[PDB]
RNA sequence: CUUCUUCAGGUUGGACAGCUGGUGCUGCC
RNA sequence: ACGAGAACGCAGCACCAGCUGUCCAACCUGAAGAAGA
């Protein structure tokens, strides 16, 4: 049995993630977020979200800290994200998807696009001399619908695997995803969790839900 | 894909050189004051040009669409205006367009209205400014 | 989107090339004035009219709305007054609002009576403005 | 742990923090503010908050005297605001949020806007020539409610680095937080400061608060 | 093959040794700034480098064409652009340019206009970089 | 019935830049 | 009336596992509505 678990990424700040591939001009942009080449859509990557989702959790559940190499974390963290130690391979119960935003038509019924561009500088202590940069970012209220795949392969501790995933998804509500997090941008929101069946059903699906929707 | 500076066709390769060749004439050979004196524009004023050219094309580079839409044009013409308003206010500023063909570039782009055209246009300018930090100097 | 002045008035590729060819139509007759032609009317009542059409847009760009909201409307009106005062303060003022038709714009955006009429109207006065200046001076 | 610095900014006189990327018109405006793409409201930049509470704590923490790189800095400023130091890479404890407007509603009541736009000088007592310029200010009487977060890496490292916040707050207070600040523009005061757990509940969270909130 | 530098020719088989030999001479007698040197090019300025020449050289490894297509000669003509307008902001860059002829070798390209030529440039820059890895650092 | 409508500088700067693990085994003459 | 004739180097097998494009940085500096209306 395979669970998906949809949603809602509301963008709550300017978020940026960066990866750049072409044609950076010299007044105009010196960061761009990452986009869907094709729809040319920006997009959040499943790696950056399962990366700081796995941070979080595995500092959380773990002491508060958190110093260790990722095949070392939590058994939970271990379990849910995958681990490859030679001798002890734990097989990934999550599959993050990339990410793309989807009201881009409620973006344009207000007439703005969904990427802004953020003037930023740093002032030499020095000289008091500023060093402007342009960093495109994704405006804030824009939304990316996501998918992520769980793998129902132990029947029980799939309460505990979900409770980890809103604990997870809640240390992310409270943090920034990408890009320059401690100086404003990053910030996002979670809505609409809601874990349904990929095929079949699921016996505590509705009590999945309500683990995921409180 | 070919802009018309002056009397001789750009293409998409050549504007790197032309505007080199822009820069260069306008440094050996530059505007003489009316007051018997000799200055070239600032590399502020160049500056606000290229960002009046940011700004446009900071929007126009996120897209896959092979022509500009009607808002892309008028912000196009709307830059045109401004650069007649810079040339009409210092003497230098209307001798550095007029030595190039920016305001020739910015019309043909508004006759052609692909993007593609203004995409070079873009290079174009952004070549100027690259040969005038690199030959002008700071 | 469109403005009516009585040339078919677009948004794209419209407003600058209009714009222009009425003030060189203005330039290329001088007004008629007692007893000598050429008035040359300065930018200092070209200006203010500038100023109250820009202080209008200074308001209105902060606003998201299709439609102006009444205190625009009477800021509008009021720009209508100023203009009807100063172009019967003298006929050079007369001259320049009637040829460019500035009254037939400041009623259409009142017909019309949304905030792409008016950013059209605005954009299209300062392409006025700026072709005055590059091809008069002062 | 997740502690959230709640509160809020107003603005004495009206506060300038520049960018814009739209054409500035022939009699407008020369330089408007920052403001949100979506909503349009004036945006005070979580990174323009972040570097001039940086600059005014570290200058004071300095025996005002602030002339080195950021990551040059004393230990506090440091593992509160973050560092990428070669080998102790410091973490910032504090995350800040690109703070929106908020209070609209009073303002529409009150029959004004946000922002202003007012017209100084640029006289000389040498040949009378001026240039006029436009500065875009918000409107003095302008509330941002902000929320930055925190991060507890230890509970000795709690009760100073929430004095450190309180009197980094209170030293905006004698200053300005940007734009062309030393010209009159710029005065803001913080009111409604407190902190709250995002997470459970922590132990003398009200000592944060009697050093926060008073 | 046939690239040619200025006072030399890099083949195929000669761009490892010779951008040895250009670090040499760049890591022997460092620049000299205003106040009498000394330091050198940083990872993250050459990086700069070579990242613009990947973005091009990613579009051109996956292709069978002998001569490279219009959109990548406009690419490689901007990195032109773009290497000359850096050059310009600073002086520890410039000579790395030139005691490194990245200009001669990408003129050549644009003139050769084929695959091979481009290949053979981007494995002397990648070499060049990696030359100056090994024997600096930081 | 006057008099400028913005001008002059910084346009990104450093830091990391791919690491670890498997790595042809089984069946036939 | 060929040291011959006949005879698939073939069958099974995921280039895969783990990994935040991150960290630090204020769109900042300098700039009277006077003046004989």
């Amino acid at each position: 049995m395979k669970l998906v678990i949809e949603g809602t990424i509301v963008l709550k700040t300017g978020m940026h993630i960066g990866g750049s591939s072409d044609f950076s001009a010299i007044g105009a942009v010196d960061s761009p977020v990452v986009r869907d080449t094709l729809t040319r859509l920006p997009l959040i990557p499943g790696s950056s979200l399962k990366g700081k989702m796995r941070y979080l959790l595995a500092k959380e559940l773990n002491n508060g800290i958190l110093l260790n190499e990722p095949n070392n974390d939590q058994d939970e963290i271990l379990r849910l994200f995958g681990s490859s130690e030679k001798d002890k391979i734990r097989r990934a119960r999550l599959k993050f998807n990339d990410i793309k935003l989807s009201n881009l038509a409620e973006l344009e019924t207000f007439n703005v696009s969904s990427t802004e561009v953020k003037f930023e500088n740093t002032i030499n202590r020095k000289t008091a001399v500023a060093n402007p940069r342009q960093i495109e970012r994704v405006i804030a209220g824009s939304k990316f619908d996501f998918e992520i795949f769980y793998n129902l392969d132990d029947i029980k501790e799939v309460e505990k695997d979900f409770e980890n995933i809103k604990q997870g998804f809640d240390l992310l509500e409270f943090d920034y995803l990408g890009g320059h997090g401690t100086r404003g941008s990053g910030r996002i929101a979670f809505e609409n969790l809601s874990v349904i069946t990929a095929v079949g059903n699921f016996e505590k699906i509705n009590t999945l839900n309500e683990i995921l929707g409180a | 894909t070919e802009l018309k500076i002056g009397n001789e066709k750009v293409n998409s390769t050549n504007f790197g050189d032309f505007a080199e060749k822009a820069i260069r004439g306008i440094n050996h050979k530059p505007f003489v004051n009316s007051k018997g004196g000799e200055q070239k524009i600032t590399t502020s004023k160049i500056r606000g040009i290229l960002e009046l050219v940011n700004k446009v094309y900071n929007r126009v580079i996120n897209t896959n669409d092979v022509e500009l839409s009607e808002n892309i044009l008028a912000d196009i013409a709307y830059i045109k205006v401004k650069i007649a308003y810079e040339s009409g206010r210092e003497p230098v500023v209307k001798d550095f367009i007029q030595r190039t063909a920016f305001t020739a570039a910015i019309t043909d782009v508004m006759n052609q209205r692909t993007r593609e055209s203004f995409l070079l246009f873009a290079r174009y300018v952004e070549s100027l400014i690259a040969y005038f930090k690199f030959y002008g100097g700071k």
